[PDB]
RNA sequence: AGGAGUUGAAGCUUGGUUCAAAGAACGUAUCAAG
C-alpha cells in the first residue's frame, strides 16, 4: 500500500520563497516569488519543505545540534528523507509535491492580488545612507493544501515514522519555510491534517489519522 | 550620550499649531452671544438633521445661506444641544476659525515636529547654509506632549499692530497664556548640549527684540502700548508669530537685512514696501493688554 | 511591438535607441527657466514617474492575459493625471515630458489596451531613467 | 526545544511605517503606512523591530561609538540576530514576525480609526514660503500582539540572551520604531512580557520571566 | 462602474476637456488656485477614511460626509459667481448626487480621481 | 560569425583570449574611484551581468532559427539599457564595462541579429567571468 | 467681509555571499576462454 498525507499550509506572515528566471525592473522587485509558470501562481516548492522538515526533525531526533551532512542522520531520518551513501543506501518512503497557491478565490473575495511588495531599506552605518530594496511576498492568509505520499513498506515501522511526521510539522509550524525568515516573514501552520489511503485500505489506519489529527 | 531631558514649554502667550482644519462662519461653529464658542461633530450633526426632514432642513439652510450665525438652532426648536465636545472661549476685537492640531482622540497636543522646527529656527542663527544634510539636526530627539486638557484653549482675533491696532477677520484656536507643556527631548552630546541650546534661544530672542521689535517699541510707535531680558530662555512657537519668528535672516546687521527681506516679500506682493514690518499680538479685556501672539517659555531639567 | 510618439515609431527591439536620442535631446540643448540660467531635472522627478508606473508593473508582469485589465487601465490613465499634475508644478518637468515624449507613449498604452504595449512603455520609461542616470 | 516571547507593544506616539504601493491623491496623504495587506489593516514590520533592535543593543554593547558593518558587531548580537562572514555563519537564534494590530476592537470602543492623516510642512527659511505634507499615522494606544521564537541551542547561554533582549526592549522605550521620530514619532512600550515553551518543558523557564518580564 | 457617462478609465479626460472649454471663453476674472484646493481638501479629507475602511459598501457616516460637503459646495457656489461657473460646467454635483443613489466605493474612488483629475488639469493649463 | 568590438574583430578563435587580455589589462592597472586607493569590481556585480546574459542564454540555445526572434532582441536591448544602467550607478563598474568592451559587443550583436552572434557574446561573457575569477579570486 | 500660495522638496532604487557537491561511468548473454 501507499498512503497520502493530505492537509493544508496556511500562512501566518509573508514566505517569500525562491528567485526567478525573470528580467527585473530598476525600480520594482528584486528577487520575485517563484511561481508556477503555466498559470503563475506562487508556488511551495517541494524541495524547500522537504528540506526545512528535514532540517528540523533530525535538528530535534539527534537530541540537540546537527553539525552533518544528511547522509549522516539517523536511520529515522534517512529512512523517512531518503539516503545517498555509499552501500547502505535507503529509498525515500517520503514523496513531495509543488505546492500551488490553493485559495485564489478566497483571496479574491477580498479583493486583494495574491501576493504583495515589501519594502525594505538598509542604512549604513557610517554614513546613514539608506539603501532599499523590494522583495516580493505571498500575502498572509494564503493556503496551500498539499498532499505527500508516503511508502508503506514496513507495517512495524508505520506508527513512528507518523510520530516523527507529526513531530517535524508541528516543529515547522514554529519556524519560517523559507527566505527572509528571521525578518518577519515565512511563519506558517498546519492545517486540515489527514492521511488517506492511495488504493486498497491500511487496517490500522485511524492510529495514523488519529495521531495527526491532534 | 543621549541626554534625555523634560522641557516644559510654558505658554507665556497664546500658542498655535493648527494641523489643517479650517471652521467656516457657520460650518461646525457654535457662536452664541455669551462670549463663548461650542462646537459640534458632523457626524452628530448631520444624523441629528437628517433624522428630521431631510430634504426640508438641508434646502432651509441652504437658502439661508450666508446669514446663519446659529439662531436657526433657536428659531427651530434645536435647542437641545448635545453637539458638544468641548466649549471655547472667544476673544474679540466676520468669522472664520482655526482650530488647534489633535489627535485621533480629539484632545490636542503639540507634535514634535513644531518643537524641532522652533529649535532649528533657534540654533541655525549661523548663516544660512545649514541645508538637509547637517549632521546636527539628525541627533536631536523631540517627542510630543501628553495630551493637553480641551480647557486650556481660547479662541482669539488676529490683529496688526502696525501704526495703531486693527483687527483681521480670522480667528485662530489658540492657548490661554501660562500654560504648561511638557516634552521630552533627547541629543548627543557630540554635537549639541544644553549651553547651545539656551545660548541659541537667548541669541535668537535678543536678535528679534534688538533689531526688529524693541524698533517696534520704539520706532513708528505711541501710547498704545499701555520684558526683556528675563532669564532669557524664550522661544516662539509657531502661532503666527511672524515672518522674522520664522525666518533667520537678521543675521547680522539691522539695516540690510531689513531692506533684504523688505524687497523679498513685499516687492513682489501688493503692498509697497520699506521700514518696517507689522506686529501681531492678541488680545483680552474694562482694560485690555494686548498680549503678544506665538511667545512662550522654556524650561530645560535633567531627567 | 507597436507604439507611436509622434510619426515616428518605437518598438521592442529600439527603445533604448529612443531612451539614447530622448536624454541626448534634453542635454545638449537644456531647459531655460525664464532666465539666462540653465535647467535640468533633478534624479527625484523623475524617479518619481518611475515609481509612479511601477506601482502598475508589479501588477502586469505578475499576470498573464493578453488584454489589461479596467483597474490596470485606471491607473494607467491617474498615471496620465499625474504626468498632468506634476507637469504643472514645474517648467522643467514639463519640457522633459514634451521632449521625451511621454504623453504620446502614455496615450498610445490606453488606445492599445494590451499587455504588451505597457511593457513596452515600462521598458521605455526605464530606459529613459537608465540613460538619465548614465549621463 | 523552541521558546515563544509573547508580549505586547503599546503605542505611545504615531508610529508611521513603511512603504506602501498605494496610488496618493494629491490633495491627500503621500508616503502612507504600511499594511497587512489582506485585510491591509496597520502592521508593523518584523524586519523593522529586528533593525532597531540589532541597532539599539549594538550601541549599548559596544558602549557608544558605532561605525562598523553589520557582521562586525559583538559576539552576543551575532549569536542573537545572525551573521553572514564567510568563515563563521551564524543562525540565529531570534525569529522575528510582522506584527498585526489586535486591539481594533478597542479602537472601535472609542470609535476612532486606526491610524490618522498628520499634517507637516517645510518653511523655507528665506522667504518664508512652506510646503506642506500628509503622512498617515497610526493612533497612540493602540496594542500589537507580538510573538518571538527563540531557538534554544545551549543552556549556558539562554540567560544571557534574555537579559541581552531585555536590555533590547528596554533600549527601545527610549528611542523610536520607524519614520520620522526624531520629530515626534514612534515611541513604543513593551508591556506584559512573557516567556513559554512550544513543545516539552524547560526545567529553569521561571528565572526567564523574572529576568524578563520584570 | 459607469457613474454618468464617464468610466475608470475617461475621466482625466473628461477634466481635461472641461478645463479647455474653461480656458477659452472663461466667465467674463478666472477662477483661482484656492477655492478649487479647498474643494480638493475637503473631497481628500472624506477620502483618507473612505479608503481605509475595509469593505465594499459605505457607512452611515460615510454618506454624511459626502451630504455635508455637497452643502458645503452649495455654501461656496453660494459666496462667489466664478465658482457656480465652475460648478456648472462640470457635473460635480451630479457626481455627488449620483453618489447618493449609487452608494459604492468604487463610485466614489471614481469621483475623487474625477476631482482629482480636475486639480490636475486645471493647473496644466 | 564575427563580432566587432573596437579596431580588432573577435570570433570564435579568439573571444577567450580576448576576455583574458582585457581581464589580465583590468589588472595591473585598476580603476580608482576618486580616492587614494584602487578599487576593482566585485564578484556580486559581474555575476549580475552574467545572470543578465544567463536569463537569454537559457532560451536562446533551445532555439530553431538562426536570426534570433524578436523577444530575444526585445531582452538583448534590455540588457543593454539595464548595464547603461548599472556602470551610471557606480564608476567602478563603468570602467570594467567600458574597458572590457561590452556596449559595443551587445550593440553589434544587435546589429547582426544572428543566433551565432549572441552566442559568441555569451561565450565571450562566460569567459569574461572566468578569467575573472581565474586572476586573483576571493574565494 | 477674508483674500493668495506652497500640496510635497531633496537622496539612496538593492549592497555583499556562496553560483551545479557527492555517487554510478555501462552490466550481462551468445562470440570467446576452458
Amino acid at each position: 500500500m501507499k498512503l497520502v498525507i493530505e492537509g493544508t499550509i496556511v500562512l501566518k506572515t509573508g514566505m517569500h520563497i525562491g528567485g526567478s528566471s525573470d528580467f527585473s525592473a530598476i525600480g520594482a522587485v528584486a528577487s520575485p516569488v517563484v511561481r508556477d509558470t503555466l498559470t503563475r501562481l506562487p508556488l511551495i516548492p517541494g524541495s524547500s519543505l522537504k528540506g526545512k522538515m528535514r532540517y528540523l526533525l533530525a535538528k530535534e531526533l539527534n537530541n540537540g545540534i546537527l553539525l552533518n551532512e544528511p547522509n549522516n542522520d539517523q536511520d529515522e531520518i534517512l529512512r523517512l528523507f531518503g539516503s545517498s551513501e555509499k552501500d547502505k543506501i535507503r529509498r525515500a518512503r517520503l514523496k513531495f509535491n509543488d505546492i500551488k497557491l490553493s485559495n485564489l478565490a478566497e483571496l479574491e473575495t477580498f479583493n486583494v492580488s495574491s501576493t504583495e511588495v515589501k519594502f525594505e531599506n538598509t542604512i549604513n552605518r557610517k554614513t546613514a545612507v539608506a539603501n532599499p530594496r523590494q522583495i516580493e511576498r505571498v500575502i498572509a492568509g494564503s493556503k496551500f493544501d498539499f498532499e505527500i505520499f508516503y511508502n508503506l513498506d514496513d507495517i512495524k515501522e508505520v506508527e513512528k515514522d507518523f510520530e516523527n511526521i507529526k513531530q517535524g510539522f508541528d516543529l515547522l509550524e514554529f519556524d519560517y519555510l523559507g527566505g527572509h525568515g528571521t525578518r518577519g516573514s515565512g511563519r506558517i501552520a498546519f492545517e486540515n491534517l489527514s492521511v488517506i489511503t492511495a488504493v486498497g485500505n491500511f487496517e490500522k489506519i485511524n492510529t495514523l489519522n488519529e495521531i495527526l489529527g491532534a | 550620550m543621549k541626554k534625555t531631558y523634560r522641557v516644559t514649554l510654558t505658554a507665556l502667550g497664546p500658542i498655535f499649531i493648527g494641523g489643517g482644519e479650517k471652521l467656516k462662519k457657520y460650518e461646525y461653529i457654535f457662536d452664541k452671544q455669551k462670549k463663548v464658542a461650542h462646537m459640534i461633530d458632523h457626524t452628530k450633526f448631520t444624523k441629528y438633521l437628517l433624522e428630521k426632514n431631510l430634504l426640508d432642513d438641508f434646502t432651509s439652510r441652504v437658502n439661508s445661506h450666508f446669514d446663519l450665525y446659529d439662531y436657526l438652532v433657536n428659531k427651530k426648536g434645536i435647542v437641545f444641544m448635545p453637539l458638544v465636545k468641548y466649549s471655547v472661549p472667544v476673544a474679540q476685537f466676520m468669522n472664520d476659525l482655526n482650530t488647534f492640531v489633535k489627535d485621533a482622540f480629539g484632545r490636542p497636543y503639540i507634535p514634535g515636529s513644531s518643537l524641532k522646527g522652533a529649535l532649528r529656527t533657534a540654533i541655525l542663527n549661523d548663516l544660512k547654509e545649514d541645508t538637509k544634510e547637517n549632521e546636527v539636526f539628525a541627533h536631536l530627539q523631540v517627542s510630543d506632549s501628553e495630551t493637553i486638557d480641551l480647557e486650556n484653549l481660547k479662541v482669539y482675533q488676529k490683529v496688526d499692530y502696525s501704526k495703531t491696532a486693527k483687527p483681521l477677520p480670522l480667528y485662530r484656536e489658540c492657548l490661554k497664556p501660562n500654560t504648561e507643556i511638557t516634552f521630552t527631548v533627547s541629543f548627543d552630546d557630540e554635537y549639541l548640549t544644553l549651553k547651545k541650546i539656551q545660548n541659541a534661544l537667548h541669541k535668537t530672542y535678543q536678535h528679534y527684540y534688538i533689531k526688529w521689535l524693541k524698533g517696534g517699541k520704539v520706532g513708528e510707535t505711541l501710547i498704545k502700548g499701555v520684558p526683556s531680558q528675563n532669564q532669557g530662555e524664550i522661544i516662539y512657537i509657531g502661532g503666527g508669530a511672524g515672518f522674522v519668528s520664522k525666518t533667520l535672516h537678521y543675521k547680522s546687521k539691522n539695516r540690510d537685512q531689513a531692506r533684504n527681506d523688505s524687497f523679498d516679500i513685499l516687492k513682489q506682493l501688493f503692498r509697497t514696501t520699506y521700514s518696517k514690518m507689522r506686529s501681531v499680538p492678541d488680545n483680552v479685556p474694562t482694560g485690555k493688554h494686548y498680549l503678544e501672539m506665538g511667545k512662550a517659555r522654556i524650561k530645560l531639567e535633567e531627567l | 511591438t507597436e507604439l507611436k510618439i509622434g510619426n515616428e515609431k518605437v518598438n521592442s527591439t529600439n527603445f533604448g535607441d529612443f531612451a539614447e536620442k530622448a536624454i541626448r535631446g534634453i542635454n545638449h540643448k537644456p531647459f531655460v527657466n525664464s532666465k539666462g540660467g540653465e535647467q535640468k531635472i533633478t534624479t527625484s522627478k523623475i524617479r518619481g514617474i518611475l515609481e509612479l508606473v511601477n506601482k502598475v508593473y508589479n501588477r502586469v508582469i505578475n499576470t498573464n492575459d493578453v488584454e489589461l485589465s479596467e483597474n490596470i487601465l485606471a491607473d494607467i490613465a491617474y498615471i496620465k493625471v499625474k504626468i498632468a499634475y506634476e507637469s504643472g508644478r514645474e517648467p522643467v518637468v514639463k519640457d522633459f515630458i514634451q521632449r521625451t515624449a511621454f504623453t504620446a507613449a502614455i496615450t498610445d498604452v490606453m488606445n492599445q489596451r494590451t499587455r504588451e504595449s505597457f511593457l513596452l512603455f515600462a521598458r521605455y520609461v526605464e530606459s529613459l531613467i537608465a540613460y538619465f542616470k548614465f549621463y
